[PDB]
């Protein structure tokens, strides 16, 4: 059909580049304008530039000239975008569209953290639930995560196939690794004897972690 | 090949001004049938109905994959573009030299 | 430059009426004749969605009231029936000179029946390592907020996090002990606001 993936998540120390991309899915790169867009912790979405593969000509938001340099491939199909000497709070997932007449597609947001210390990979446990049977509509269970940096962590039920009403819980930063829960209220008909999992991703280390939920 | 578009039309891009002597409008569709012919049909100020020349190979959309490009040979002066039905309907303003 | 107005700051909806958001650029907007100003509604962890491409045109598949009203640089977005579903900032965005920048948002808030909590209660797993991990994320709950409890048998071992709007609120509490000072008692609840109380006797 259409759309377009977006690479990764990394986490890049103060003063490098990184390399993003977008990739697409059932048209052509040259099709149309291409972009990338900008947000962090609450300030709005900020664009930064549009590209074009066909002529392959890109202009970019002043204040935003000397950062970004998007790119294109036809090769491959995606347009990129490298963001360099980088600073401390230089930090923001950025996103890349399609149109002309308000964008229609985007991907998969990309969250870049400038950071000094290193990824450090999740811990999470599965978490049962006890004598909790009793439930008007549905039975609710869980499972933690706890202990990583860039704070980007995708996480999925059963590789998501059901009532995946799930409620995922924002992040919290103690010291320097932060923390996050997860929660899964799969029907009551439906526990102990089918299966069900906890998939965890941190894109900065390229982990993904699989979960065992097991009745207790 | 015969009955005209029926959805929305949606220009994607650039209205390019070739030193030929043509705009060429590229648009995407978003409609209802997909192989159908596009509603090109550019007019002057008031709507005595007709003012342009069309130029494209006489094309038609066969995609929401692909984004249908077309060229004109407008009249060098103040005049209005159209693309697409009644609603939701392309009114360019070319009004320009 | 180029700048916008988004002017709700942020406003708390019925389940029923007319949703009325605004943005007003500064320099204009009408391009082919045709004002460039489009829309967008990003929700929680998602990308922004395009509601209305030009001032008034209603996108691909998108629900009926969602429209636009606008002149050549001075516009406003609609939601009669705010339902919920509706739960995002929305956007305001520029195609028409090249700072194609957008505004800076409007988080609307719709308002439901007033909740009725779930409470989960969750023990350490079947620790080995570390020390206590007792979770009681408490699902489904309107009013924004609710506080808790942790009466365990703390202030240096709580930690509360935040669900958004749409799975209706919820909440996470959680309490990180040792696996000594874990040890050393034997039952937690997990209190909420008359009081509500979610038990679990480590032993079991």
């Amino acid at each position: 059909e259409v759309q377009l993936q977006q690479s990764g998540a990394e986490l890049v120390k103060p003063g490098a580049s990184v390399k993003l991309s977008c990739t697409a899915s059932g048209f052509n790169i040259k099709d149309t304008y291409m972009h990338w867009v900008k947000q962090r912790p609450e300030q709005g979405l900020e664009w930064i530039g549009r590209i074009d593969p066909a002529n392959g000509y890109s202009k970019y938001d002043p204040k935003f000239q000397g950062k970004a340099t998007i790119t294109a491939d036809t090769s491959s199909n995606a347009a990129y975008l490298q963001l360099s000497s980088l600073t401390s709070e230089d930090t923001a997932v950025y996103f890349c569209a399609r149109d002309y007449e308000g964008f229609a597609y985007w991907g998969q947001g990309t969250l870049v953290t400038v950071s000094s210390a290193k990824t450090t990979p999740p811990s999470v446990y599965p978490l049962a639930p006890g004598a909790a049977a009793a439930t008007s509509s549905s039975v609710t269970l869980g499972c933690l995560v706890k202990g990583y940096f860039p704070e980007p962590v995708t996480l999925t039920w059963n590789s998501g196939s059901l009532s995946s009403g799930v409620h995922t819980f924002p992040a919290v930063l103690q010291s320097d690794l932060y923390t996050l829960s997860s929660s899964v209220t799969v029907t009551s008909s439906t526990w102990p004897s089918q299966t069900i999992t906890c998939n965890v991703a941190h894109p900065a280390s390229s982990t993904k972690v699989d979960k065992k939920i097991e009745p207790r | 090949s015969y009955s005209m578009c029926t959805g929305k039309f949606k220009v994607v891009k650039e209205i390019a001004e070739t030193q030929h002597g043509t705009i060429v409008i590229r648009v995407q569709y978003e409609g209802d049938g997909s192989p159908c012919k596009i509603p090109f049909e550019i007019m002057d100020l008031e709507k005595r109905h007709v003012l342009g020349r069309l130029i494209t190979v006489n094309p038609i959309v066969t995609e929401k994959d692909s984004p249908v490009n077309i060229e004109a040979e407008p009249p060098f002066g103040d005049s209005y573009i159209i693309i697409g039905v009644e609603p939701g309907q392309l009114k360019l303003n070319w009004f320009k030299k | 430059d180029i700048v916008l107005t988004q002017s709700p700051a942020s406003l708390a909806v019925s389940l029923g009426q007319r949703a009325t958001i605004s943005c007003r650029a500064s320099e204009s907007v009408v391009r082919y004749g045709n004002s460039f100003m489009h829309w967008y509604q990003q929700k929680p962890g998602q990308p922004p969605k395009l509601l209305i491409y030009r001032a008034s045109s209603l996108e691909s598949g998108i629900p009926t009231r969602f429209s636009g009203s606008g002149s050549r640089t001075d516009f406003t977005l609609t939601i009669n029936p705010v339902e919920a579903d509706d739960v995002a900032t929305y956007y305001c965005q520029q195609t028409n000179v090249d700072p194609w920048a957008f505004g800076g948002g409007t988080k609307l808030e719709i308002k439901r029946a007033d909740a009725a909590p779930t409470v989960s209660i969750f023990p350490p797993s079947s620790l080995t390592s570390g020390g206590a991990s007792v979770v009681c994320f408490l699902n489904n709950f309107y009013p924004k907020d609710i506080n808790v409890k942790w009466k365990i048998d703390r202030q240096n071992g709580v930690l509360n996090s935040w669900t958004d709007q749409d799975s209706t609120y919820s909440m996470s509490s959680t309490l990180t002990l040792t696996k000594d000072e874990y040890e050393r008692h034997n039952s937690y609840t997990c209190e909420a606001t008359s009081p509500i109380v979610k038990s679990f006797n480590r032993n079991e």
